[PDB]
């Protein structure tokens, strides 16, 4: 099957700029390359056909070229309604494949994460169960790594983490953290830790919470 | 102008059957190609096939036996037919043209053997009413439901800034979600502050202070 | 216009037709010459109220609408005058829509009698491409 390889796997982008999104072929695929846009919480949209042949209809800022196994899609001073994903498919071989596809996300200034640690519920307890919450608020740039710790040992199984979708209001990201234990695990330790690496700090950002206390 | 829409049951159980329908308006059935696309969690996706004019069919290898694409030229629709599913077969489906001017607004098909569960509510409140900035943050911990989706507002509604409310994931079979609203210090713990969780599957609403 | 044999080799190349769904340049480059000897012009009326157009004279009853045929399906969702051009950009476009259904090149009967299975790769010999 041909692979269709995409780079950047992402790109932070500021409304105005210009920009080059790639998409590479394992085989030569000639001119046979389509480029899809596809927003959060929609269906993908047919930008260009044909790795040139503009569509009747699309915004003139977009525009692709390249042949054989390099293609390039354009898009010149992206506008706010352009950000989402970018994927590319080729159709010149069965089956039809896609790249793995493209971020364009907002660019803005760098912010640390807000970050608040909450211990198990009461009422969870009562039902045998213990999770442990960490939330990681409003910060940019997307990259970046929580880490757990109990008792001072790293924690990797049964962490669960969720993220939103780079915030409509500020344009930041936002995540949250959850270590789930039984009641039982959770009695048996004392300190959990909730440790954030991010761009905006050299020192991690550390919140904890102790049982031998309150 | 041609319009696309997909229909049909949004679970499916392991080893069972999937089943979609897309209808086609505007055009005839018989008079174009139409495929079926599919995007996984992770966002990836894969071309299934599609049916051309001849009524002949191509077929994804790496799904290939378990798939099938028929049309009703009679309804003007077509459709989609994947055999034995697995949890990998989850994904958000979608109809289009061959070309890939048109397509429906997609379906998600979730496939699990779990049954209907009401979520538990968790209040997330700070290690023992505490309070350190000019702000705290509260939070509302939804766990154990099925199937998605679930509604949460805190107060009713009536607190609503300053709230950050994420997807669920998937937790031995079951959704959990969070959601997070922070306030300045002086309105909590001063002012009642609760979370209120709806699962329409369940017909459950449930509250909880925090 | 009417293409050089090689000129139109080097055109179709450059619109992807070489291995496009495993069909050689050499394959169109015959059907073309079978077709319409390689004339964009090119245009033949059927019995029943279709007509051929283009290079690879493709027919206004499935494939195209020219706004006067009877049973118009007009698969390729393209003006039958768009393939009439000398930019081949949109019979190309449907040339491989329709050898993207099950019986691919055997759409084209000429195609069938005077090229499938023949020394096809002939065509484009000689043709710096």
């Amino acid at each position: 099957d041909i692979v269709l390889t995409q780079s950047p796997a992402t790109l932070s982008v500021t409304p105005g700029d210009s920009v080059s999104l790639s998409c590479r072929a394992s085989q030569s695929i000639s001119n046979n390359l389509h480029w899809y846009q596809q927003k959060s919480h929609e269906s993908p949209r047919l930008l260009i056909k044909y790795a040139s042949q503009s569509i009747s209809g699309i915004p003139s800022r977009f525009s692709g070229s390249g042949s054989g196994t390099d293609f390039t899609l354009s898009i010149n001073s992206v506008e706010t309604e352009d950000f989402g994903m970018y994927f590319c498919q080729q159709s010149n071989s069965w089956p039809y494949t896609f790249g793995g596809g493209t971020k364009l996300e907002i660019k803005r200034a760098d912010a640390a994460p807000t970050v608040s640690i909450f211990p198990p519920s009461s009422e969870q307890l009562t039902s045998g169960g213990a999770s442990v919450v960490c939330f990681l608020n409003n910060f940019y740039p997307k990259d970046i790594n929580v880490k757990w710790k109990i008792d001072g040992s790293e924690r990797q199984n049964g962490v669960l983490n969720s993220w939103t979708d780079q915030d409509s209001k500020d344009s930041t990201y936002s995540m949250s953290s959850t270590l789930t234990l039984t009641k039982d695990e959770y009695e048996r330790h004392n300190s959990y830790t909730c440790e954030a690496t991010h761009k905006t700090s050299t020192s991690p950002i550390v919140k904890s919470f102790n049982r031998n206390e309150c | 102008e041609v319009q696309l829409q997909e229909s049909g049951p949004s679970l499916v159980k392991p080893s069972q059957t999937l089943s979609l329908t897309c209808s086609v308006t505007g055009d005839s059935v018989t008079s174009d190609y139409w495929s079926w696309i599919r995007k996984f969690p992770g966002n990836k996706l894969e071309y299934m096939g599609y049916i051309s004019y001849s009524g002949s069919t191509y077929y994804h290898p790496s799904l290939k036996s378990r798939i099938s694409i028929t049309r009703d030229t009679s309804k003007n629709q077509y459709y989609l037919q994947l055999n034995s599913v697995t949890t990998e077969d989850t994904a958000t489906y979608y109809c289009a043209s061959w070309g890939g001017d048109v397509w429906g607004a997609g379906t998600t098909v979730t496939v699990s053997s779990a049954k209907t569960t009401a979520p538990s509510v968790y209040p997330l409140a700070p290690v023992c009413g505490d309070t350190t900035g000019s702000s705290v943050t509260l939070g509302c911990l939804v766990k154990g439901y099925f199937p998605e989706p679930v509604t949460l507002t805190w107060n009713s509604g009536s607190l609503s800034s300053g709230v950050h409310t994420f997807p669920a994931v998937l937790q031995s079979d079951l959704y959990t979600l969070s959601s997070s609203v922070t306030v300045t210090s002086s309105t909590w713990p001063s002012q009642s502050i609760t979370c209120n969780v709806a699962h329409p599957a369940s017909s459950t609403k449930v509250d909880k202070k925090i | 216009k009417v293409f050089g044999r090689c000129e139109l080799a080097a055109a179709m190349k450059r619109h992807g037709l070489d291995n496009y769904r495993g069909y050689s340049l050499g394959n169109w480059v015959c059907a073309a010459k079978f077709e319409s000897n390689f004339n964009t012009q090119a245009t033949n009326r059927n019995t029943d109220g279709s007509t051929d157009y283009g290079i690879l004279q493709i027919n206004s009853r499935w494939w195209c609408n020219d706004g006067r045929t009877p049973g118009s399906r007009n698969l390729c969702n393209i003006p039958c005058s768009a393939l009439l051009s000398s930019d081949i950009t949109a019979s190309v476009n449907c040339a491989k829509k329709i050898v993207s259904d099950g019986n691919g090149m055997n759409a084209w009967v000429a195609w069938r009698n005077r090229c499938k299975g023949t020394d096809v790769q002939a065509w484009i010999r000689g043709c710096r491409l």
